[PDB]
């Protein structure tokens, strides 16, 4: 989302802690999207669901 | 996608969910292997005796103002719809409670005929083989002519099945098939009992047969869930672009717009009906087991009819 | 516009004139009648003899033919479950006769132009319209 | 919220979604059973477990957005080739099949196929009460009848 | 016996007469179990 009423878009929540260096792996039910896969590498995905 | 190919080739994002499934034969419909004796015995079949035995007091009371053997012999004959030659009890005052019992009888069987007629037109056929861990898919020892598994011996399912169950494919080596439609022709002529192949092709071919008889074990239970994909030159720069674009289709719903060519069909278990001629009504042996057991007990009580010899 | 197809045969269950399951409408139950008559005969002999099948057939077919009950109780406890078995088989025959006549037939036919029998072509289906027409 | 807002044709649907959203998974699951919320949208791998344990709710069939949960890593960490292999190995030698058997599909109540062909012959009171009243009233009617027999 | 009733009825004389009633009973049990079936078929498929 576009935060701080300016031209800056930061990533809320869990994925921001991956981007900011608070962690190095996310092991959770985290889906595969087009918006997250712009700069976050994923793996072969555990399961198949909808 | 597997491990033996991912070392040499790079792969894209998984593309269609798939795996190793098993197509079972198109067997005849089956009702339950027993009559619907499920829990009437919990409450009704036990309340019957304790509400049945209580009329002995009034059967004594009508002779005071015929009980040892004749009373229950009357009271069983009309509850189970039989004109056994049975003497009625004496007096018009005894005639009331049997006329209540008859009203208990007509309500009873018309109930019991109803639920059974309700039960045998809503029960579903059950999938006589389930999972690869069954004894049928193990070493087929004790089976008149035993199970014959079909597979195509060049591909991914062979390389997955040779590293988990060696003796399975060691037995399956005599039963190779030369094509997908030839596997169906071998399944229709009794030449094959079950077939093992990819999940997506089998889920397509379940929907495009001219009949819509039995198709797949379970509903969609697959053993080794993987995907399809797009192979590519090793560490080429064009991976990370294509890796986005396929996901863009998932973002737009265009795969369901691409559904009109892809896997839809006719009779994909869209009725879950079963109609069966009951040549398999020979599962009634349980009530035959309720027959001959009494044929045991009639001898057993005979032994205790040697007890006046000591008395 | 709409599509025209050909109706099937489907039969009724008239040809099952008291033979819906005559493969398994066994004579084994008649052998059971005879051997349970023999069993009641032996129970009455060694604790009304030749008439026992006229008892036992009269248990099955709801026909009150004029005989006497067995004197020993050991035959009576068998006769109870024999009548119980007779009720079970006649009720099961009633419900399975209803099962043939309540259930309809498969081969659901094609539904509009969004059917893969018609959208994706094959050789097994032939489609036609009048030439040079609005179709 | 990303999938609905990306699509434009479902946009009006998205405009109905902004005034009722929740903050956690368990909140909406508890709020459905309190009849404040008639329907809910989430993943199949949570809803198929929830309809097998809290045994009052049901799913309704089809799927929309087919994907899978993946391990999220930072970009170009050197583990991107290692952890992508063993996961596939775990799909091969039957580890994940043991895992969801231990954790996911381990319990049920009954699959709601809507089969009314079953019992619940639990109670029998109104049908046994006619003979339970007959056994009580019969002795009083027998006493009245023998009182008639003694007089005339 | 064709309409399922235990009317107090004397059977005919002799064991040779006992056969045809035992056929008629087999005509009876087939009949009502038929007639209960079709009626149970009829009243759950008819439209308002």
């Amino acid at each position: 989302e576009r935060v701080q009423n300016s031209n800056k878009k930061e990533w809320n929540g869990m994925m921001g802690e991956l981007l900011s260096g608070q962690a190095d792996m996310i092991v959770a039910p985290l889906t595969i999207n087009n918006e997250r896969a712009q700069y976050i590498e994923f793996s072969k995905p555990f399961k198949y669901q909808g | 996608i597997n491990e033996e190919r991912s070392e040499v080739v790079d792969f894209s994002v998984p593309f269609i969910e798939t795996g190793i499934s098993v197509m079972v034969s198109r067997s005849n419909g089956t009702v339950s292997p027993s009559a619907f004796l499920e829990p009437f015995s919990a409450c009704v079949w036990v309340m019957m005796f304790v509400m049945l035995l209580i009329v002995s007091a009034v059967a004594v009371f009508v002779f005071e103002y015929v009980t040892i053997g004749k009373a229950i012999w009357l009271l069983w004959g009309l509850v189970f719809n039989n004109s056994v030659p049975v003497q009625n009890p004496k007096g018009t005052t005894s005639k009331i409670m049997v006329s209540v019992w008859a009203f208990f009888a007509v309500i009873f069987l018309a109930s019991y005929t109803a639920n059974l007629a309700a039960f045998m037109i809503q029960e579903e056929y059950v999938d006589q083989v389930s999972g690869l861990s069954d004894k049928k898919f193990q070493r087929p020892n004790d089976f008149s002519p035993p199970f014959r598994f079909g597979t195509v011996p060049n591909g991914s399912t062979e390389r997955n099945i040779r590293n988990n169950y060696a003796e399975m494919h060691a037995y399956m080596g005599k039963f190779n098939q030369r094509g997908v439609d030839d596997a169906l022709l071998s399944l229709k002529t009794g030449k094959l009992d079950a077939f093992i192949y990819d999940a997506a092709v089998l889920n397509y071919m379940a929907g495009r047969d001219e009949g819509c008889k039995l198709v797949t074990i379970g509903s969609g239970k697959v053993f080794a869930s993987t995907g399809y994909g797009i192979a590519i030159q090793k560490d080429s720069g064009w991976k990370r672009q294509v890796d986005l674009a396929i996901l863009q289709l998932f973002g737009d719903g265009e795969m369901e717009e691409l559904e009109a060519l892809w896997l839809t069909g006719i009779c994909h278990n869209e009725k879950n009906e079963v109609m069966s001629s009951q040549l398999d009504i020979d599962n009634m042996a349980g009530v035959f087991y309720m027959l001959g057991a009494a044929m045991a007990l009639s001898l057993i009580t005979f032994i205790s009819e040697h007890l006046f010899y000591w008395q | 516009l709409t599509i025209l197809v050909k109706k099937e045969i489907p039969r009724s269950t008239l040809d099952s004139f008291m033979q819906p399951f005559q493969s398994t409408l066994w004579l084994l139950v008649g052998l059971s009648v005879h051997v349970v008559a023999v069993m009641l005969y032996l129970l009455d002999r060694f604790s009304t003899l030749s008439s026992a099948m006229w008892f036992s057939w009269g248990v099955l077919l709801n026909s009150g033919i004029g005989e006497g009950a067995p004197r020993s109780f050991s035959a009576r406890i068998l006769g109870m479950v024999w009548a119980g078995f007779a009720m079970i088989i006649v009720a099961s025959y009633t419900a399975n006769l209803a099962a043939f006549l309540v259930l309809d037939r498969p081969e659901e036919r094609i539904t509009g132009i969004n059917d893969p029998r018609l959208r994706n072509p094959s050789d097994k289906f032939i489609y036609a319209t009048v030439k040079q027409s609005s179709v | 919220d990303i999938y609905f807002r990306r699509q434009v044709e479902l946009s009006t649907m998205y405009r109905h979604m902004e005034k009722h959203n929740y903050e956690s998974a368990a909140e909406a699951i508890q709020a459905v059973r309190d009849n404040k919320l008639h329907a809910f949208i989430w993943d199949s791998a949570v809803l198929e477990f929830e309809a097998s344990q809290k045994c009052d709710l049901v799913t309704t069939g089809e799927l929309f957005f087919r994907s899978g949960f993946g391990i999220g890593m930072r970009k170009d960490s050197p583990w991107k080739q290692q952890v992508s292999l063993s996961i596939l190995k775990s799909h091969e030698n039957g580890f994940m099949e043991d895992l969801d058997k231990t954790w996911v599909r381990y319990q049920e109540c009954d699959s709601r196929s809507n089969a009314p062909a079953t019992l619940t012959c639990e109670n029998m009171a109104g049908v046994f009460m006619l003979v339970a009243g007959g056994i009580v009233a019969g002795i009083f009617l027998i006493f009245i009848e023998i009182a008639y027999k003694s007089r005339a």
